[PDB]
């Protein structure tokens, strides 16, 4: 039933108001928390995300963190911002200098606590909890560090439940400091141990897609997180709308990750829009599998598929859309691992997001995605062999021991990659 | 893990207080040690200014002796 969602630091408090603006929208929320819609699809399970209050008000299950208060003025100022309750904003004021030992260890420990009250309040109230979703950065101090503190006391008071992650790997084609590899390297560790999902959202496959595609000299950060809003908006629909399924987290869980420590999964959207040619169904199909819509900068045909989820939202022939899909696959199948068998899965929304007639989206977990953990490890070893920029962390109390196991661990996920690629 | 955490951060604020100690301790040493040189140095030569008015209490009473 209930999901809880949290937002931690820039990036992620970008993203996620970017993605509450498109599912308010979908589901006739206007700014103010009015229902003005005209169909009751959209109200028989709003409650997934967002709770009612008095006079027939809704308002998103949603708390919003940072260690400096910048970006959530910006979001409170922003055009559905008087739509969050005003207790669920919680904020310091010292900041983390892109510093991951300061949002880990530091200055993040001293707000955690008051973090945690405020989930806690909102778990109290959930009829049915069934988990959480988290938004953040892995570049930065405040996402990347006291994101993956909260990942870890989460886990310890709530055990048993879902635990899953949007998150946004840095590239140097779009970079703010040089140790970005080293905050990532230490993030990475953190979600093999404790979450069940991650979305790997790549900032060189946003770039690429912005630049080449639909045509923009200059992408900024915002046409960046309107791809990433409208993947958000594309894998949350099958739990949003009543698509016959009966489906919670964990039974998703169950169908997508073969092996606990391999769950990193590839994102696509099609069609990619910044038109008025409606699509066909082949070309809805030929084009979610193509390595141009993927959202990690990652070769599927590099690697094999493990399992293979697919979204189409919009009116169109169910006969169509399973001929093409198992086309795609009887045509391509070398790419499938064959000790799984029907590992590709497909749902149906009958409800199209805004401006389109007809879309899909694509989760992907495939071995293909080593190559991006390989260019992070590589970053990485370039300055550890020469101990450049560590002064910035030992002098919050780190010891270069802990950064040697963080690049072990992640050169262990490699080679387990590599196992399963070559059976 | 919480322990390994709450180790992290005392080893942080001790680094910070053993910098401060260290750096009291030299500026202390030196601003000491700089005084008493400056003051060995002007009492040597007083001392040797009253060791000329010795030697000319000594001639003047040179000269009433030699009458
Ligand atoms: N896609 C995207 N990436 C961002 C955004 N803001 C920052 N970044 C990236 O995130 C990393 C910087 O982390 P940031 O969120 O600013 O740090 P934090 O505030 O301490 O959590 C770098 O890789 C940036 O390129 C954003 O709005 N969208
Ligand atoms: N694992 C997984 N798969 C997804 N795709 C669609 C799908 C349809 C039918 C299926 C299936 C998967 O698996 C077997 O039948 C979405 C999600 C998700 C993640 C995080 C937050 C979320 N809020 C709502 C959903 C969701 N998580
Ligand atoms: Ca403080
Ligand atoms: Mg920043």
């Amino acid at each position: 039933r209930e999901i809880v969602h949290i937002q931690a630091g820039q990036c992620g408090n970008q993203i996620g108001a970017k993605f509450w603006e498109v599912i308010s929208d979908e589901h006739g929320i206007d700014p103010t928390g009015s229902y003005h819609g005209d169909s009751d699809l959209q109200l028989e399970r709003i409650n997934v995300y967002y709770n009612e209050a008095a006079g027939n008000k809704y308002v998103p299950r949603a708390i919003l963190v940072d260690l400096e208060p910048g970006t959530m003025d910006s979001v409170r100022s922003g055009p559905f911002g008087q739509i969050f309750r005003p207790d669920n904003f919680v904020f310091g004021q010292s900041g983390a200098g892109n510093n991951w030992a300061k949002g880990h260890y530091t200055e993040g420990a001293e707000l955690v606590d008051s973090v945690l009250d405020v989930v806690r309040k909102e778990s109290e109230s959930c009829d049915c909890l069934q988990g959480f979703q988290l938004t953040h950065s892995l570049g930065g101090g405040t996402g990347s560090g006291m994101g993956t503190l909260l990942i870890s006391k989460i886990r310890e008071e709530y055990p048993d439940r879902i635990m899953n992650t949007f998150s946004v790997v840095p590239s140097p084609k779009v970079s703010d400091t040089v140790v970005e590899p080293y905050n990532a390297t230490l993030s990475v560790h953190q979600l093999v141990e404790n979450t069940d999902e991650t979305y790997c959202i790549d900032n060189e496959a946003l770039y690429d897609i912005c630049f080449r595609t639909l045509k923009l000299t200059t992408p900024t950060y915002g046409d960046l997180n309107h791809l990433v809003s409208a993947t958000m908006s594309g894998v949350t629909t099958c739990l949003r709308f009543p698509g016959q399924l009966n489906a919670d987290l964990r039974k998703l869980a169950v169908n997508m990750v073969p092996f606990p420590r391999l769950h990193f999964f590839m994102p696509g959207f099609a069609p990619l829009t910044s038109q008025y040619r409606a699509l066909t169904v082949p070309e809805l199909t030929q084009q979610m599998f193509d390595a141009k819509n993927m959202m990690a900068a990652c070769d599927p045909r590099h690697g094999r598929y493990l399992t293979v989820a697919a979204v189409f939202r919009g009116r169109m022939s169910m006969k169509e859309v399973d001929e093409q899909m198992l086309n795609v696959q009887n045509k391509n199948s070398s790419y499938f691992v064959e000790w799984i068998p029907n590992n590709v899965k497909t749902a149906v929304c009958d409800i199209p997001p805004r401006g389109l007639k007809m879309s899909a989206t694509f989760i992907g977990n495939s071995t293909a995605i080593q190559e991006l953990f390989k260019r992070i490890s590589e970053q990485f070893t370039a300055m550890f062999r020469r101990k450049a920029f560590l002064h910035w962390y030992t002098g919050e109390g780190m010891d270069e021991m802990e950064f040697t196991e963080a690049e072990s661990n992640m050169n262990d996920l490699v080679s387990e990659y590599q196992q399963y690629q070559d059976a | 893990k919480r322990e390994h955490e709450r180790e992290v951060i005392q080893k942080a604020i001790e680094e910070n207080n053993n910098f401060i100690k260290m750096a009291k301790e030299k500026l202390a040493q030196k601003m000491e040690s700089n005084k008493e040189n400056r003051e060995a140095h002007l009492a040597a030569m007083l001392e040797r200014l009253q060791e000329k008015d010795k030697h000319a209490e000594e001639v003047r009473k040179n000269k009433e002796l030699k009458e």
